């Protein structure tokens, strides 16, 4: 209860902008969809490897979090 | 600062798939530590799975990037 | 049927029935993909995870 | 949807008025398929010499070969 | 034994709540009895399936021991997921509330 | 004296990201209904992806509240 | 004890960017309505499914603000 | 209080976010009534239900904001 | 040991940051493959360029971090 | 001397927005190459330049940084 | 005494907007050039002229934070 906690607060203010790319990478897949679905599966896989990035960074910013919160 | 540059990116490409299957690995072991129940163990096994095909993404990514970091056209 | 002027139906039971007496004979279906192997993944995870 | 499948606009425009078309009440609709029969003899030439002759009555068939 | 496999989707089935939907609009006009039957008679076709096919047809388990050891797998399987999970709960309550042993204790001496 | 209290707030604010993500995801939902009336239910699907890693992270965020407030 | 007013505060910080996906989300329908006027049903109801969770994050927020407050 | 005066312009950060949302809103409407005049009641409707959400969140930050203050 | 702590919860800002951009990055990509699906390389190389570029940057901030960290 | 690596996250934090800016760059490349492939060779070009720059800042911001945290 | 490390650092965070509008300056070059090549010569005319302002700008919101350095 004390510098550790402000600091792994702190943290956590990257989860918006990683939320923010999220929502961009699937507005992008909404609209592709909705105009040539017939390349659903692959627009659909460009974006899971958008997010082996996005969510890689969100789950690091998490972990360092912890690791301010019991370092 | 170019050799510095490379050989820090080489090293996280490198590092990358190892750190999906330790680190990740290492919450999950935390998980499976506390949870004793078994709806959210029925749920936790999804979560598992998801890692699995997460971490066959790292690997891909890491291939790729280290199929063009150590291609030399002579 | 078209042989006999009989119904397709009634034929289609007595050639069921002719195959049926033997069974030993495997028959040929239309492939269908597994089913529910996502909700079958979660039971027998909590399957190992109760019995060993 | 159409450059990508490798098709026309006019062919896409055609087999959608079709549909249109098929999708109209009896008196009007037998004046439209009417007025919109198809009657065609393609004859294909290679410096003299025809590969084939085809004909054809139908929109698809027509666009297709 | 057979398809067993088709049971675990079963499970699947029974235990995903759009199917509760599904079910609650299948049970409109419907009776008990009718229920009842249903299922009496699917079990009715499961053991007939048995009794018929091993006659002349043999799994992939078949074994000298036939059936027996699916059998007594299924209730080896039966004991470790559910009765051995019971256990583990009532060692953990016993040892909470009297002591790992308490429920094998002597009485009190007079 | 109140530190975990300001370490929770702080930790909550991502809550600003995953709306702004959420609300860019179902508007890009929206649009796309609006012109391919005919293709919803993928794009609600994908939305609802979307909007199970957006939730997911925000009650990550609520969770990682709660804990430095009641360590 | 005015120190936990400041957490309480910092929290309601999040409502703005809550506001901000909920216009984004009210403005994809007002443009869709204009876009698609055949319709005008299915939009507002993908907007209330929206809304549902914004409305819900926003009540938590509130409810973590004045817990933070009060406690 | 001086805690009271930074709880409160704390919460008063929250406004703006309003005043996006608001102004996303309102920008969509006037594109919509533009491009499709013969909707502009509909357009004004759907606004006034988009304004009740975020009137009411925008009077109730300026209310807590005001409590904090007053305690 | 709280004043490392907090710089390094400072310093993670830029995940966040970097994350917006990847996603246009791949909300481009996805958009280009709706746009000409005759066209799937020589759009994923681009795309992996630039990204390359924003993970060096993601490589810079979480590097930082933990030097602030340990030293 | 922890301010000193305070000063350092601050003048890392301007990361968050060189790569959204390199981003949405490379976004519009995509595009551009997505619509008139034919002139990549242009288009990369043009890219090209403004990652000189842009780079160039970004080394910049890093090198400050540590000179912040050194001197 | 990093109080003017701090103070630096503080003037120095501000590059990210300068790099963005640079960005959104070669993004819509890029753009314009995809939807006409002929006219490269003018946009490009123009792109430097935007340059000949931001770098501007960004060499202040370096030189101040220097200054600020040691003065
Ligand atoms: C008293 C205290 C306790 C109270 C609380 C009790 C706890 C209750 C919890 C609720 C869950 C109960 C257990 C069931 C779980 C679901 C299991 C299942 O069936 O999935 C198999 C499902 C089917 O796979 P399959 O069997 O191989 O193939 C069959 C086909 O899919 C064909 O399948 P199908 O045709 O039958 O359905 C397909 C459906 C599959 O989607 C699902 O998986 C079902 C999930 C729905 C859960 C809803 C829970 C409702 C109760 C909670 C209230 C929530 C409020 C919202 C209410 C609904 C309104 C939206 O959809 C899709 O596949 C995609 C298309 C979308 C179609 C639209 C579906 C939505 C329909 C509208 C809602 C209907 C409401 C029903 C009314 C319920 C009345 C009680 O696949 C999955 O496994 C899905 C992934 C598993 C879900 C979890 C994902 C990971 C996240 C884990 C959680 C995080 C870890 C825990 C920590 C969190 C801390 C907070
Ligand atoms: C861990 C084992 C010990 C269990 C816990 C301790 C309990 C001890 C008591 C044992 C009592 C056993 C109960 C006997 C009752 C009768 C059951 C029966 O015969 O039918 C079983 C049942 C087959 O039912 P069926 O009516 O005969 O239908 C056949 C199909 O038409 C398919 O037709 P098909 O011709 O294509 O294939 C026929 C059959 C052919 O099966 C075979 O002939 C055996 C396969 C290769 C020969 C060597 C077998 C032993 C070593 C390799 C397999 C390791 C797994 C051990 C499996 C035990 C059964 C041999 O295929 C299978 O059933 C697949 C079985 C192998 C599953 C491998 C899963 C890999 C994940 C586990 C990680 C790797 C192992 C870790 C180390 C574990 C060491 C203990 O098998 C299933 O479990 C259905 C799987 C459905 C997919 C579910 C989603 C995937 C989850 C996979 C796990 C499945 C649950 C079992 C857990 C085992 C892995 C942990
Ligand atoms: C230009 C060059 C590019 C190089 C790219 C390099 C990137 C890929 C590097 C990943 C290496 C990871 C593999 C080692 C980790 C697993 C260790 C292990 O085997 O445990 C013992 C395993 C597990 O055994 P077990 O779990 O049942 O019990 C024993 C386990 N131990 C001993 C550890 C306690 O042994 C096996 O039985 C393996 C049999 C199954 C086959 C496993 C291989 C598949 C999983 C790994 C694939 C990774 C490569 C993916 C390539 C994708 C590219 C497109
Ligand atoms: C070579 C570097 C890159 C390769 C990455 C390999 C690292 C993988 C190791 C696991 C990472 C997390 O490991 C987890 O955090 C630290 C690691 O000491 C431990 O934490 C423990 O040590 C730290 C010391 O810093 C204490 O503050 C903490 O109270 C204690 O619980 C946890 O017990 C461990 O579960």
């Amino acid at each position: 209860a004390g510098v550790a906690s402000l600091s792994a607060a702190i943290a956590l203010m990257s989860v918006g902008g990683v939320a923010q790319g999220i929502g961009s990478l699937f507005a992008a897949l909404v609209s592709g969809t909705a105009r040539n679905p017939s390349i659903k599966e692959d627009l659909f896989t460009y974006t899971l490897i958008g997010m082996g990035f996005l969510e890689f960074l969100g789950i690091i910013c998490v972990l360092m979090s912890a690791v301010l919160l019991y370092s | 600062r170019f050799y510095f540059m490379y050989m820090a990116r080489t090293t996280f490409q490198a590092v990358r798939p190892l750190l999906a299957f330790s680190v990740f690995g290492e919450v999950m072991k935390l998980v499976l530590a506390t949870m004793s129940s078994g709806l959210f163990s029925f749920l936790f096994s999804f979560v598992l799975a998801f890692e699995v095909f997460y971490f066959f993404l790292q690997c891909y990514i890491s291939y790729t990037f280290l199929t063009m970091f150590f291609t030399v056209l002579f | 049927a078209v042989l006999f002027d009989l119904t397709e139906e009634d034929c289609y039971k007595y050639c069921i029935r002719q195959r049926a007496a033997t069974p030993e004979e495997l028959v040929e279906l239309k492939y269908t993909k597994p089913k529910n192997l996502v909700s079958s993944y979660g039971l027998c995870f909590l399957g190992v995870w109760f019995g060993l | 949807m159409w450059r990508s499948s490798g098709v026309s606009f006019t062919r896409y425009a055609s087999e959608m008025a079709a549909l249109l078309r098929q999708c109209l009440k009896e008196p009007y609709r037998t004046q439209a398929m009417q007025r919109n029969q198809i009657h065609l003899k393609e004859t294909v030439y290679q410096q003299g010499q025809v590969l084939t002759r085809e004909t054809f009555n139908d929109i698809k068939k027509a666009f297709e070969a | 034994g057979f398809h067993f496999q088709q049971y675990i989707a079963m499970a699947g089935r029974a235990i995903n709540p759009v199917q509760w939907t599904r079910a609650w609009r299948r049970m409109e006009g419907k009776s008990a009895t009718e229920v009842y039957r249903d299922a009496l008679a699917w079990t009715n076709n499961q053991f007939a399936q048995i009794s018929r096919a091993s006659q002349y047809r043999a799994w992939w388990w078949q074994n000298p021991l036939g059936m027996g050891l699916v059998l007594y797998g299924t209730y080896k399987a039966w004991h470790m997921i559910y009765m051995v999970r019971k256990q583990k709960k009532t060692a953990q309550l016993v040892a909470a509330a009297y002591g790992q042993g308490g429920q094998w204790l002597n009485p009190v001496p007079r």
